[PDB]
């Protein structure tokens, strides 16, 4: 869980869509926006800032 | 797209901006009739947060050069009916990955608004031919968008060779254009648009659609895109067009 949906690096992918979306940065301890691809993401990738806020606040 | 300058305006009416609710841009398309855009399936897969697939949930803006002035004369909006993704799409491999998607309402053709040609199913796109590539995405990977629409021109690339730079990668719906010396490319949020190729009348016909790509712009890492010719009776089948 926390590994993958908090720890791991943005994820854009191969594919060329551009979806906003929001990741956890553990350095920062602050979500962050970077573009999705659309295709094969890792789990530090969320629809808006208030999910991963939720899902990641105080991850070190 | 990366390398590319800003395109006229109405240089490329088939052009279309697809946004989802509460997201903005997304992914382009290409008008092919009144009713109907051809665009790429990965664009419209269900996820854990939102429902891509559903056509309610989407706004096409056509005839748009600038996405800060989207109230432009001439811009027209619309909403979808349909969308009907390649029953054979592989959201793992993205091979057949294209979309066709119905107007809520038909688009009204002007100088700012027009289908482009579609080839017919046995038509070749020969390798070396200058082809166009446009789109609002990237103009560098992980780098920002462009308000103005780009173009940026490009060249197919022999299918063996495609296979070769991108190994166990390529499928035969599949075509790579662009540059082995990389620098002019497409990019996130250009997928679904179309590649623009002048024809033996001096129309323009659409060679295929924006897909994917190992970044963008790298040496012997040309973008990738979904073939069109094959899926013309597809097309037919399923729009009438
Ligand atoms: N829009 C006309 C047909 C003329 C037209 O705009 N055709 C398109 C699709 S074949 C075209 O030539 N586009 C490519 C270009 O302008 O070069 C109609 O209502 O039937």
């Amino acid at each position: 869980q926390t590994e993958d949906y908090c720890l791991a690096s943005n994820k854009v992918g191969r594919c060329r869509g551009s979806f906003p979306r929001w990741y956890y940065d553990p350095t920062e301890q602050i979500c962050k926006s970077f573009v999705y691809g659309g295709c094969l993401g890792n789990k530090n990738n969320y629809l808006r800032e208030e999910e991963c806020i939720l899902a990641c606040r105080g991850v070190q | 797209v990366v390398g590319g300058t800003d395109a006229d305006e109405g240089e490329w009416p088939w052009q279309v901006s697809l946004h989802a609710l509460g997201q903005g841009h997304i992914c382009g398309a290409s008008l092919i009739s009144p009713n109907w855009l051809v665009s790429a399936a990965h664009c419209y897969i269900d996820d854990r947060g939102f429902r891509y697939s559903d056509p309610t949930q989407w706004t096409a803006f056509l005839g748009l050069h600038d996405q800060s002035q989207r109230s432009a004369p001439g811009v027209q909006e619309r909403r979808l009916k349909r969308i009907i993704s390649h029953p054979f799409f592989n959201d793992f491999t993205f091979d057949y990955d294209i979309a066709l998607l119905e107007l809520e309402k038909p688009a009204e053709y002007s100088s700012m608004v027009r289908p482009i040609c579609l080839p017919d199913a046995s038509h070749v796109f020969p390798a070396g031919k200058a082809i166009w590539v446009t789109g609002w995405g990237h103009t560098q990977y992980g780098g920002t968008g462009a308000l103005i629409l780009q173009k940026g021109e490009i060249r197919v690339i022999q299918q063996t060779t495609c296979e070769n730079l991108l190994p166990q990668q390529i499928t035969p719906r599949m075509m790579c254009v662009g540059f082995l010396s990389g620098g002019v490319d497409s990019c996130q949020g250009d997928s679904g648009g179309p590649l623009s190729s002048v024809e033996a009348d001096g129309r323009i016909f659409q060679a295929g659609v924006v897909s994917w790509g190992d970044g963008c712009a790298q040496r012997n890492k040309p973008g990738v895109y979904t073939r069109l010719p094959l899926f013309r009776d597809w097309i037919k089948e399923n729009t009438g067009v």
